[PDB]
RNA sequence: UCUACCCAUGUCCAGGGUGAAGUUCAGGUAACACUGAAUGGAGGCCCGAACCCACGCACGUUGAAAAGUGCGGGGAUGAGGU
RNA sequence: UAGGCCCAGGCGACUGUUUAGCAAAAACACAGGUCUCUGCGAAGCCGUAAGGCGAAGUAUAGGGGCUGACGCCU
């Protein structure tokens, strides 16, 4: 789960790592990959926008699928690897029609497991349904928004949202942040809860890790020599129910 | 007459922006408003609790402070507004950060429609009528200077010779020194805190002039 | 002998007389170890038409029974006194209260004389490497002195307001510019108060050895793991070693200002 | 210490060349200032 | 084309030390964590050349030079230099 | 051609960065802590607008403040 270096310098003094339990390949598949540079922040004008951001180790893109929409075809679970760009791991499907895909790794999920999408799916981690068919009190990610996109909601680590009511044409979902609101029933979700749940106790413990990962320094503003920023007539406002006020 | 004593009240019909009161001589009326100031000698300035400060407010306070006389600052409407805990302090500090300039004032709640602790206006404006109409005794006055300016020996450097009191409201008080080119509005300033602080002074502005050796 | 005199004490003197004018109160710091030998006479002639109250700082490392008899003997001399540990608030509650009962009368007469009451202006005094800043610091809760293990750290006066109840004025440690009787100068050097280098640490050894063979002479059994009682020196510095011939001496007064040893007095 | 001017020949080129001038508008401009003046050297 | 930051592609760092995780034998045990032995080679780790800086002193100040020289000094596998 | 050594107090946890050419530090940054906004055409920014960064990322994730290792008090 955690590794605790033993203090052999004053730069290794509390800095933890993960463990890379849940790991059994180091190489990824040419298929599913794709050119990503890095921007320091810029923008087409070149001028900077975003402070605390450049640098860092290079990256590849890995092709994820969030919209599924591939029913029937059972298919079966080949490896779980790593993914630099997100928080979460990924895992490589070997469907049986042939075509290989890419998806978001839900926690519990074991080498050889056969994973199904569709209406007629059933409940367990790892399958896709439409939010009509699932029933209540079900844990479940990577929540749709409208129909045909890909995933919008709740795909972080360990991350889990709940269905609540069956109210006609909707869906009543308490999401991460306490946030109650209603969702087209017509759109999909994936079952279970979202792995690595460990992922937010590692200490970074050291200056050069957090630069390695591409953030650079702040500089406080006083050196520098709870107003809701939400719009009042925002649309989507008849469908939140309870608001987040924690 | 209230608690065998007599007394006057009038009313302004209220003040808005200089900017914004191209009227049709019907502002003609502020000038009778103003009048009445002068005619006075103890201002409420009555503040809405459900609206926030507004800058207005502040540039109304100003004609009465620069005009010597007593103020007591008032907020009405509370019954808009939550009553709660803390919600005291929530107006309580936000006047203090805003209204700098008048700290003497006496802070006061009531809402006129709820009819909520309105008795308690006059307890405040009887206490307010002896403090801009008193006199200290020229000893003690002078007394309080020099313990003042040792402790602050940072005034060439300003000497302090003389200090007495003019007049009773409000209460005008000349310090003698070799120069007032050295007097320093900060400066100035301080010697106020003190004399504020020394007595009770409370709820009513206070001038200090200066002279010179002669 | 010990001479250490600097030009910074004279002008202490000096500034103290210059500001005597608003002082309404004086507390007088004294070491609880040697209560008599710890008084400044010197500061003390300058000192009169004041009320004064003695403090006993460090009462954590002195005996309680001889701290208590000389709180006693100063109490029906004629001059109030207490005893106070500065690390640690101990009687730190009890000095408010106190300096309100001795300025009652003024502070009535002020205020039938029809001003406000005011807050109460204190000037600490007293020798060098006594609690005269943690005391400051602990009484205004801020840390806003400087503090060091060594005599000599503040330099110049300050005032420090401590809310709108005290003024408290700070000063350097003032010692008398020659001493008299060398058994007093010998138990301040043994206390600190000194820069030891200007002294000779030998015969402030040399007493301190002779001084616990005839109070505590189980204290001296016990020692550091050897149990002996010469005539001699040597005997007790090679316990645990060319070896220092006698810096050990510097040993020997190291931990003893440190509480190695249990508590004790010199009286 | 290095100096400011470091020579370089596609840079000049591609900062101060002629194309570079005739892509924009004030570069026209320059052009038709210096054809004016008559020197004998235009561009870069 | 100097300097500040960023983007895409290349390139450089003589030698010598210390000995983390892991692994094996194994007092211990019923086996541990802990003994030791062997293996292992981590580190904004250590000493120190090339390279990069610029802490002390002296000289020079119509200088060899419109920011240098001489002797010492800091970093030197990284939040590195180019 | 190759390290001078040993005691006692402050300050900053450490490695690093700064006024090219007077100030290399106790000043800046830093790992950790805490407050606040944001349900996705997100909130913030650059632009008159189109168009972009945030990010092809989704509350264990991003902006904006205050402090500044970790052990014993708040
Ligand atoms: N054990 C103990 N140590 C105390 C006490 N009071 C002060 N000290 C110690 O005394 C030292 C600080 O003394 P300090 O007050 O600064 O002495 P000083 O008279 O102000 N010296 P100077 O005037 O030159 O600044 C610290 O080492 C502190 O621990 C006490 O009551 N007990």
């Amino acid at each position: 789960a955690i590794k605790k270096y033993k203090p052999t310098s004053n730069g290794r003094r509390g800095m933890t790592t993960s463990d890379f339990a849940e790991i059994t390949t180091d190489k990824p598949e040419k298929s599913l990959l794709a050119p990503l540079h890095k921007k320091g922040g810029r923008n087409n004008q070149g001028k900077l926008t975003v402070r605390h951001q450049g640098g860092g180790h290079k990256r590849q893109y890995r092709v994820i699928d969030f919209k599924r929409d591939k029913d029937g075809i059972p298919g079966r679970v080949a490896t779980v690897e790593y993914d630099p760009n997100r928080s979460a791991n990924i895992a490589l499907i070997n469907y049986a029609d042939g075509e290989k895909r890419y998806i978001l790794a839900p926690k519990g999920i074991q080498v050889g497991t056969e994973i199904m999408s569709g209406p007629e799916a059933d409940i367990k981690v790892g399958n896709a349904l439409p939010l009509i068919n699932i029933p209540v009190g079900t844990v479940v990610h990577n929540i749709e928004l409208k129909p045909g996109k890909g995933g919008q909601l709740v795909r972080s680590a360990g991350t889990s949202a709940q269905v609540l009511g069956k109210e006609g044409k909707y869906v009543l979902v308490r999401l991460n942040s306490g946030e109650v609101r209603m969702i087209l029933s017509a759109c999909r979700a994936s079952i279970g809860q979202v792995g690595n749940e460990q992922h937010e106790l590692i200490n970074i413990g050291k200056a050069g890790r957090s630069r390695w990962k591409g953030i650079r320094p702040t500089v406080r503003g006083s050196v520098m020599n709870g107003f809701k920023t939400r719009k009042k007539k925002n649309k989507s406002d008849k469908f939140i129910v309870r608001r987040r006020k924690n | 007459t209230y608690n065998q004593q007599e007394f006057v009240i009038v009313d302004t019909a209220g003040m808005r922006k200089k900017g914004k009161v191209y009227e049709t001589t019907e502002k003609y009326s502020v000038l009778r408003a103003l009048k009445a100031i002068d005619r006075s000698e103890v201002v409420a300035v009555v503040l809405d609790g459900e609206e926030g400060i507004i800058e207005q407010d502040k540039r109304i306070a100003g004609y009465a402070h620069e005009a010597g006389k007593a103020v007591v600052i008032v907020v009405n409407k509370w019954d808009a507004v939550d009553k709660d805990e803390s919600t005291m302090k929530e107006f309580e500090e936000n006047i203090r950060d805003h209204f700098q300039f008048l700290d003497y004032a006496p802070i006061l709640f009531m809402s006129a429609l709820t009819k909520k602790r309105i008795h308690t206006l006059m307890p405040a404006i009887i206490k307010a009528s002896e403090n801009h109409s008193l006199r200290v005794q020229t000893n003690v006055l002078n007394d309080v200077i020099m313990d003042a300016v040792a402790m602050n020996p940072t005034p060439s450097r300003l000497k302090i010779y003389y200090a007495t009191q003019v007049s009773v409201k409000p209460p005008s008080f000349v310090v003698f020194v070799n120069d007032p080119e050295l007097m320093h509005f900060s400066y100035e300033r301080f010697l106020e805190n003190r004399i504020r602080d020394a007595f009770g002074f409370e709820g009513t502005p206070i001038k200090i002039f200066a002279r010179a050796r002669k | 002998t010990i001479q250490w005199f600097p030009g910074h004490m004279a002008k202490a003197r000096r500034e103290v007389t210059e500001k005597l004018k608003l002082i309404d109160i004086v507390y007088e710091l004294v070491d609880a170890r040697i209560p008599m030998s710890s008084r400044n006479p010197m500061i003390e002639d300058i000192l009169k038409n004041k009320p004064r109250i003695m403090l006993l700082n460090k009462a954590d490392k002195a005996d309680a029974a001889v701290t208590q008899q000389w709180k006693e003997h100063f109490e029906n001399q004629g001059i109030r006194s207490l005893s106070i540990n500065s690390v640690n608030g101990q009687g730190l509650n009890q000095i408010v209260p106190a300096s309100k009962e001795i300025l009652q009368e003024k502070f009535d007469r002020m205020r039938a004389k029809g001003v406000k009451p005011r807050a109460i202006r204190a000037l600490i005094i007293g020798i060098p490497n006594v609690g005269k800043s943690t005391l400051i610091n602990r009484l205004a809760k801020k840390n806003i002195a400087k503090t060091g293990d060594r005599p000599g750290i503040t330099t110049s006066q300050q005032w420090v307001k401590v809310g709108k109840e005290l003024e408290l004025l700070d000063t350097p440690g003032i010692l008398w510019p020659k001493f008299e009787d060398e058994l007093v100068g010998l138990r301040l050097a043994v206390t600190g108060a000194i820069k030891d280098s200007i002294i000779n640490l030998q015969d402030v050894a040399v007493f301190g050895l002779r001084f616990l063979e005839e109070h505590y002479p189980e204290r001296l059994k016990e020692r550091y793991g050897l149990d002996e009682i010469p005539e001699d020196i040597a005997e007790l510095f090679d316990a645990i070693g060319l070896i220092n011939y006698d810096k050990t001496t510097e040993v020997i007064i190291r931990d003893i200002r440190t509480e190695k040893f249990g508590r004790l007095s010199f009286e | 210490m290095k100096r400011t001017f470091q020579p370089n020949n596609r840079k000049r080129s591609k900062v101060h060349g002629f194309r570079s001038r005739m892509s924009s508008k004030n570069g026209r401009l320059v052009l038709a200032r210096r054809r004016r003046k008559g020197r004998k050297v235009l561009s870069a």
